[PDB]
Formats: structure tokens, C-alpha cells, sequence
């Protein structure tokens, strides 16, 4: 073997250099050239906390099997983040590296890492995806504490020990290190903002939440403790390996990417562990916008098969709020999830209710779906009564934005309502004033329906719109659908 | 569609 001071980064990194001319972003969605650049040991900023480094840890800690697994990734960028690990940790905490080649295009992007010091190579006969390949790394481990990093990190000062500290005082807390960010661009090292924590909106897409004033004001007694967090971002993490494994390793239906993360993350909230992002641990990331591999299906199926199977089994009745927020989850099949329901029942863990209450309590249920009133806008103007009633017109008024005589409701019965009133033709005749009258289900007079994305209002049954342009000649009229900006009409929901 | 950056420093 080789150590990694040695390995010849040219040789293999000049293998697979963006040509002259050829797009730096195809690849891998991330600067290429860019990557390509770097030494594979390029010095980083010390992102840490200036208290970092007086904080201790106990001297006894477990060794560690670094997983990555890795699908046609850029040489550079996959070197690279071997390498930070090797540099940057103490040798006796690396057991070893183990590289899951996720079925790459070229065999030889991971057997040629092959022969560095401590790297092992598992390759994948064919596409497994990140939650299967991270378990076949797992499963292949002979440490006592796993380590999970993406094929695109470089690790900072004193990134492992941290980390290490809270699993083996604790072997429940599953830790992440404050991610920073290496600019897909350029590749410059930047430190994240300490103030955030793993959350997530209804839609149960990742996002990083800012803390709460109390939050912070509650930190200044220590800025570098432990942040309990309701979600970890997913890739970068370090879990005690039979906690990982009984506790159920990662829901083995769930493919490519996505989804996993929240998983995990409600999985052992729920079941009696925690999760913890620790400041003084520090691993750079290089964040993209777009995966560069390919999902069969799509990526829109995939991650909704995904999301499905972890709010299927973990979110009980929440699980509505995420179809509700994203439709077309619902038409998506996600296949048999028993084994995990009855994870679940045996690990005797919590309701998501308890979840909400207790870790994610800043996340805000929505109200329940059903008719909304607002405007109808048309300008600066809005559909106004008038102050009429029955048997009288209608017409237009500058918008308030107060409800009262502007606030109205597209019923399901395709009325359009005001309190007990309803828009009313009482002549189809074009040009004729549309009148207001009780509303009446069976009435074919009442009846609208919006159209051109849902840009003006036609009355059923005929070619007859919703027009203003007689409103200065006694009020709102039925004219033939056209062009005119007088038949505009935007529902706006207030 | 992928894990979003978070704010900087
Ligand atoms: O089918 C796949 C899809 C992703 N990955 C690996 O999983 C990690 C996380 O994926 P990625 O970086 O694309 O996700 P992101 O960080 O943007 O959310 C990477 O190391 C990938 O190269 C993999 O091994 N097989
Ligand atoms: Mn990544």
C-alpha cells in the first residue's frame, strides 16, 4: 500500500480532465476544472468556534469505519475528501476507509484508491442507491462507530474527536458536524453560520432553520454545546454501529437518494435516541443545485417514493399535511412497508404528535383544506355589491383588501357568493346586467366557472364572461368572451 | 431537488 502523501493525484485525476471547450458543469453539476485544481490535501480555514479548541475529550475514544459511498463522483473531489479524512484525523480513530462504488461508469475511479493506506473497496455489481450502499459499507464494518460522508467533503481541524465524544459517552445520540460549504463555482472553503438547525416545511423537503431568539440567547453560556436538532442534513454523521443496526440501519426499499434523512432523523427521535449537530466538528461540503446521475423514473417519483414510505410509517396522522402540500405524492406507489411498521411496534417508539411536541415544536400544522373566501380582482379594482341585495347589480370599486362587500367565495357548486347572495344572470343576452339573487343550487342562472388560468369567469352553458365594461352604464354585464381587459377576474384568497 | 447549502458565517 501506499501513504497517501505518495498516491500520484496527477496520474489519476489527469485520467478524466474536462476537456478544452467541453462544459466544467456536465459531469457533476459542480466546477470540474475548478475541483480539478485543488492538491488533494489543499490547506482549509479553521471554521471552528475560538473555544474549540480548549474544549476536551476523553482520551479512550472508539475507532471509527469511514463509509462513503460514491456514484460516478469527479476523481478530484473523491480523492480530495479521502485524503481530509487521513490528514485530518488521528490515525488510531481511522480503522479503515470503505469506498462503496455505487456501480460508477469507470471501475477504476475507486480501484485505483485501492491502494492507499486504510482504503477498502466494495463496488456494487449493479446501482443500488445511497441507503443500500451505505448499509453495505455499514455491514462491512468492523469498528465500533460508524462514520458516513459524502464523495465531495474535506474535513477541518479536529473534525472527528468531537463527535466521537457524544457517541461514547451516549451511544443513543446519532451527531453531525456543522456543515460548511465548498462553493460549487470556484471551490473556495467557507464556514456555515452556527445558528441553524435540520428542519424541514410540510412538504418534507430538507432545509436549514435559523434559530429562535431564545435558542440563541439560551447558547451564550456555552457557544460550542451541542445543538439538539429536529432533522440531520443526511450525508455527514457518525452513529455507534449496533445502535445503527438495531435500531433498524436504513429502510431498505428506499432508492437512489432521498428521503432517508428524514427517515433516520423521525426513526430515532421517536424510537429513543437524539440527534445532535456539534460546532466544534467541522466538514466542508460541496453543495449543488441539481444531481448530476440519473433516477429511474425520475427524481419526482423517486423522492416521493421515498418521502411516502418514511411518512407512511413514522408521521401517523401528519402524513396528510405532506399529501396536501405536494398532490402528486398521492399517485405514487410505494410498496410493502411491514417490516418497518413492525420496526416501529417492537422498538415501542413515540407518536409523531410526541415529535412535534417535543423536538420540532417551531413547525406550524396547517389548517384544514377547505373553501376560501377572498377577492376578485381586476386592476387595482375588485368585485364589489355595491352594497346591494337581491335583485340588485354589481360592479367594481377600488380594493380594500377589509372583506365586507368585496369578499366573496367560488363554491363547489360553482356559484359565486356573497353571505347568502349569488351572481345571477338573469339574461343571457349579451350586454345584459347580471343581477344579485338568493342562491339556489338547482339555479343554471348562478352557475361560473373560471378559465384561462383561472384568469376571467364564464357562465356555464354558454360563451357569456363576467364583464366591467358596462360598469359606468348601470353595473357588471354578461358580454361575449374576448380579449377585453374588462373581463379579467383573479381570485385573490384573503 | 438536492441538500441545500446553508446561510455562511
Ligand atoms: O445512486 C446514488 C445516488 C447518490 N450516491 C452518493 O450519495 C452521496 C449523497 O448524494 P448527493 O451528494 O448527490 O446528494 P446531496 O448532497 O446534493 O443532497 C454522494 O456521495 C453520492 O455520490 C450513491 O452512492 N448512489
Ligand atoms: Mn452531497
Amino acid at each position: 500500500k501506499v501513504r497517501w502523501p505518495d498516491f500520484n493525484q496527477e496520474a489519476y485525476v489527469g485520467g478524466t480532465m474536462v476537456r478544452s471547450g467541453q462544459d466544467p458543469y456536465a459531469r457533476n453539476k459542480f466546477n470540474q476544472v475548478e475541483s480539478d485544481k485543488l492538491r488533494m490535501d489543499r490547506a482549509i480555514p479553521d471554521t471552528r468556534h475560538d473555544q474549540c479548541q480548549r474544549k476536551q475529550w476523553r482520551v479512550d475514544l472508539p475507532a471509527t469505519s469511514v463509509v462513503i459511498t460514491f456514484h460516478n463522483e469527479a476523481r478530484s473531489a473523491l480523492l480530495r475528501t479521502v485524503v481530509s479524512v487521513l490528514k485530518k484525523s488521528p490515525p488510531h480513530l481511522i480503522k479503515e476507509i470503505i469506498l462503496v462504488d455505487d456501480y460508477s461508469n469507470d471501475p477504476e475511479d475507486g480501484a485505483l484508491l485501492g491502494k492507499i493506506e486504510k482504503v477498502r473497496v466494495l463496488r456494487n455489481d449493479r446501482r443500488e442507491g445511497l441507503m443500500r450502499s451505505r448499509v453495505r459499507g455499514a455491514d462491512a464494518a468492523q469498528a465500533k462507530v460508524l462514520t458516513f460522508l459524502d464523495s465531495h467533503c474535506e474535513c477541518n481541524e479536529h473534525w472527528l474527536e468531537p463527535l466521537l465524544e457524544r457517541v461514547a459517552e451516549d451511544r443513543t445520540r446519532v451527531v453531525s458536524p456543522i456543515i460548511d460549504v465548498i462553493n460549487m463555482d470556484n471551490f473556495q472553503y467557507v464556514g456555515a453560520s452556527a445558528d441553524l438547525k435540520g428542519g424541514f416545511d410540510w412538504n418534507l423537503v430538507f432545509k436549514w432553520d435559523y434559530m429562535t431568539p431564545e435558542q440563541r440567547r439560551s447558547r451564550q453560556g456555552n457557544p460550542v454545546a451541542p445543538i439538539k436538532t429536529p432533522m440531520i442534513a443526511g450525508g455527514l454523521f457518525v452513529m455507534d454501529k449496533f445502535y445503527f443496526e438495531e435500531l433498524g440501519k436504513y429502510d431498505m426499499m428506499m432508492d437512489v437518494w432521498g428521503g432517508e434523512n428524514l427517515e433516520i432523523s423521525f426513526r430515532v427521535w421517536q424510537c429513543g435516541g437524539s440527534l445532535e449537530i456539534i460546532p466544534c466538528s467541522r466538514v466542508g461540503h460541496v453543495f449543488r443545485k441539481q444531481h448530476p446521475y440519473t433516477f429511474p423514473g425520475g427524481s419526482g417519483t423517486v423522492f416521493a417514493r421515498n418521502t411516502r414510505r418514511a411518512a407512511e410509517v413514522w408521521m401517523d396522522e401528519y402524513k396528510n399535511f405532506y399529501y396536501a402540500a405536494v398532490p402528486s405524492a398521492r399517485n405514487v406507489p410505494y410498496g410493502n412497508i411491514q417490516s418497518r411498521l413492525e420496526l416501529r411496534k417492537k422498538l415501542s417508539c413515540k407518536p409523531f404528535k410526541w415529535y412535534l411536541e417535543n423536538v420540532y415544536p417551531e413547525l406550524r400544522v396547517p389548517d384544514h383544506q377547505d373553501i376560501a373566501f377572498g377577492a376578485l380582482q381586476q386592476g387595482t379594482n375588485c368585485l364589489d355589491t355595491l352594497g346591494h341585495f337581491a335583485d340588485g347589480v354589481v360592479g367594481v370599486y377600488e380594493c380594500h383588501n377589509a372583506g365586507g362587500n368585496q369578499e366573496w367565495a367560488l363554491t363547489k357548486e360553482k356559484s359565486v357568493k356573497h353571505m347568502d347572495l349569488c351572481l345571477t344572470v338573469v339574461d343571457r343576452a349579451p350586454g345584459s346586467l347580471i343581477k344579485l339573487q338568493g342562491c339556489r343550487e338547482n339555479d343554471s342562472r348562478q352557475k361560473w366557472e373560471q378559465i384561462e388560468g383561472n384568469s376571467k369567469l364564464r357562465h356555464v352553458g354558454s360563451n357569456l364572461c363576467l364583464d366591467s365594461r358596462t360598469a359606468k352604464s348601470g353595473g357588471l354585464s354578461v358580454e361575449v368572451c374576448g380579449p377585453a381587459l374588462s373581463q379579467q377576474w383573479k381570485f385573490t384568497l384573503n | 431537488s438536492t441538500t441545500p447549502a446553508p446561510t455562511t458565517k
